[PDB]
């Protein structure tokens, strides 16, 4: 990316999450004029953003892919993804770490 | 009413260490008065054992009581053990009501708790072990019981 | 304040109902009431659940929707497992689909929903009706999810080639073919897709639909319908009816063939022609004349009496002077008359008192 860098003046990277925005002159070796972050002034909330540690039996759930074949934490993973279908009124997105992990855990939830 | 009895607690603890009970105090103010009572015999003093009944009645009768504190957190010369609830297990909400009333401040307090029978009494010993992670010892009145409450 | 709280809160009430202009609504209506029957509705979220109040409401739907509607038609649709269920022919008589809920009351139900068997069954029950008649739907939807044998894109299409127009309400949250239905079918309108809030709140929405809705300019059919005014008639002695076949004491007689009848308003069995009573249509008359909202008169200027124009009530002393005004007539009135007027009667007194 050097070559870019000089060659071309005035060069504009933006993203919807790039963030911390510190860090990207630090790895690629550039300087910016200005860095920011815009906040959306939504007069209502129109995302809600939660954060799940623990299934409905109070129990840690997490993703470490050394106990992936973990009968507790692939059931609370599974009672997660039907309660929130059951709700869900049409489409549901489901991110996995990686291909492996979902490929190991959707044959664990079909049996 | 309320003034008198509200002020007491809070002032002397007992503490062991390697089978010896130590009245321990916080402050030196307390050595004129513990030292001098007449049934008595920062600052530890060593107390015999079973007169812990004797001096624990006698401080009730005087204005300051005992509390029982453990600070199992800072205790590293007591064994510990590695014990936890399995996956399976539910804590149904008094059971947890009632373990947030002993760790409101965050030490260990030593009392008594009373539920319906049946209600899961053992548990509630149960958990108190768990979390203490620490040596205990269970003392069941019965020998069926014994054998039910290990299984 | 508390009081100020009140009163701050009435005319943020009245704010809506200040914008009021005489918009053309089709009194004749043919209403499809569709309820939704399926394992989706025994949740407990409505007490005891959801298709007991469902039905609960829907009766009193029936009683209001014809009290205010003597002249329209309903039928009733229920989806249950995976199928449309007919439980009652379009018809005038509003003791007959109340006696149809009252017996969908106690089954169970159970399965999945079907919108487009619904839709389907719906489309074909409503072809029979004359032009000059407003085809509506009334869908009661509770599932998130629908399975359906064919493409529902393709019958939203002919909906809006019969010129049907489709009325839902949910339960849980929004669904993306309701929104799409209740859009398309009503010229790009969004405001035909209602969900509850709370259990109170279900109860302003089904009364809400009892009022016609406005037709759409572009949308514009004028015809003259024929119909017949009975003459109420007294035997002396029992005689057989044109419609059920069975001995009455007495009944309307038709004008043009004289063929008598039971009940009114209906469709006259032998020459097909409507039979209504002149009070069926005066009904009707306030969605076309509808009064016009009072004005609160401001406290800075003087009013007029102490006590109210039409109730004699008076007004209490107490910061917001609790006076309305009419603008036709320049009237005073209480709080509790404008309510009053406004919900039970559709005609202002002060405007009738004033001579010319
Ligand atoms: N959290 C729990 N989950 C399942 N069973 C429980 C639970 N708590 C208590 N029980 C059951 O309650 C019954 C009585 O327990 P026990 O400790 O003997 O009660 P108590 O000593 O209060 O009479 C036993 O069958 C025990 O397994
Ligand atoms: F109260 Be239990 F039966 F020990
Ligand atoms: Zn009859
Ligand atoms: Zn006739
Ligand atoms: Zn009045
Ligand atoms: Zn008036």
């Amino acid at each position: 990316i050097k070559p870019v860098f000089e060659r071309f003046s005035s060069v504009i990277i933006t993203s919807g999450t790039i963030s911390p925005l510190d860090m990207y002159p630090r790895m690629l070796n550039f300087k910016t004029v200005l860095q920011k972050s815009y906040a959306m002034t939504l007069a209502k909330k129109s995302f809600l953003p939660m954060i799940i540690t623990k299934g409905s039996d109070q129990v840690a759930i997490s993703s470490r892919f050394e106990i992936r074949n973990d009968p507790s934490i692939v059931r609370n993973y599974g009672s997660m993804l039907v309660e929130f279908a059951k709700i869900t009124p049409d489409g549901m997105v489901v991110f996995f770490p990686s291909y492996l992990y979902m490929e190991s855990i959707v044959s664990m939830w079909q049996t | 009413f309320i003034k008198g009895a509200t002020i007491s607690y809070g002032k002397v603890k007992l503490v062991i260490k390697h089978n010896r009970y130590f009245v321990e105090t916080t402050q030196a103010d307390i050595l004129q008065m513990l030292l001098n009572d007449s049934v008595i015999g920062v600052h530890s003093f060593e107390i015999a054992n079973e007169s812990v009944e004797v001096v624990k009645k006698r401080c009730q009768e005087i204005d300051y009581p005992v509390l029982e504190e453990y600070d199992f957190r800072n205790d590293h010369r007591n064994p510990d053990l590695d014990i936890d609830l399995k996956p399976s297990t539910q804590i149904r909400p008094y059971q947890e009501k009632s373990l947030s009333k002993m760790f409101g401040n965050g030490r260990a307090r030593s009392g008594i708790i009373v539920l319906p029978c049946g209600a899961g009494k053992t548990l509630v010993g149960i958990t108190a072990a768990c979390t203490i992670k620490k040596s205990v010892i269970v003392l069941c009145t019965s020998s069926v019981s014994v054998m039910q409450w290990r299984q | 304040a508390s009081l100020v709280a009140s009163i701050v809160e009435a005319r943020k009430k009245r704010t809506a109902k200040k914008n009021i202009t005489p918009y053309q609504r089709g009194i004749i209506r043919s209403l499809i009431l569709t309820l939704d029957c399926s394992e989706a509705m025994l949740e407990k979220d409505l007490r005891p659940n959801r298709h007991a109040m469902i039905i609960q409401y829907a009766i009193d739907f029936v009683h209001e929707f014809f009290d205010q509607n003597p002249i329209s038609q309903m039928g009733i649709i229920i989806m249950r497992n995976g199928l449309a269920q007919l439980v009652s022919q379009v018809s005038g008589n509003p003791q007959d689909h109340i006696d149809a809920l009252k017996s969908i009351r106690k089954q169970e139900p159970k399965g999945n929903p079907s919108l487009q068997n619904a839709l389907e069954m719906a489309r074909g029950l409503l072809l029979p009706v004359p032009a000059h008649c407003t085809r509506e739907v009334l869908i009661v939807f509770g599932s998130l999810s629908t399975t359906d044998p064919g493409d529902i894109h393709q019958t939203i299409d002919s909906l809006v080639s019969e010129k049907i127009r489709v009325k839902v309400l949910g339960l849980s949250a929004q669904v993306a073919i309701c929104k799409e239905l209740c859009k398309a079918t009503n010229y790009g309108d969004e405001s035909f897709y209602k969900i509850l809030l709370d259990e109170t709140h279900l109860k302003e929405l089904f009364n809400e639909a009892v009022t016609p809705l406005p037709v759409n300019k572009i949308n514009k059919g004028f015809t003259l319908v024929k119909m017949g005014f009975p003459t109420r008639i007294f035997e002396d002695t029992p005689t057989f009816c044109s419609c059920h076949s069975k001995l009455v004491y007495g009944g309307y007689f038709c004008p043009n063939c004289h063929s008598k009848v039971c009940s009114l308003p209906t469709v006259c069995p032998c020459c097909d022609l409507m039979l209504i009573l002149s009070t069926h249509l005066a009904r009707s008359y306030h969605h076309l004349m509808p009064l016009k909202t009072f004005a609160e008169v401001p406290t800075t200027e003087k009013f007029r009496s102490e006590d109210c124009f039409s109730c004699q009530s008076r007004f209490p002393i107490l910061l917001t002077s609790s006076r309305y005004r009419c603008e036709d007539c320049k009237q005073e009135f209480c709080v509790d008359c404008d309510v009053f007027i406004h919900e039970i009667l559709h005609n202002c007194p002060g405007c009738e008192s004033k001579p010319v």
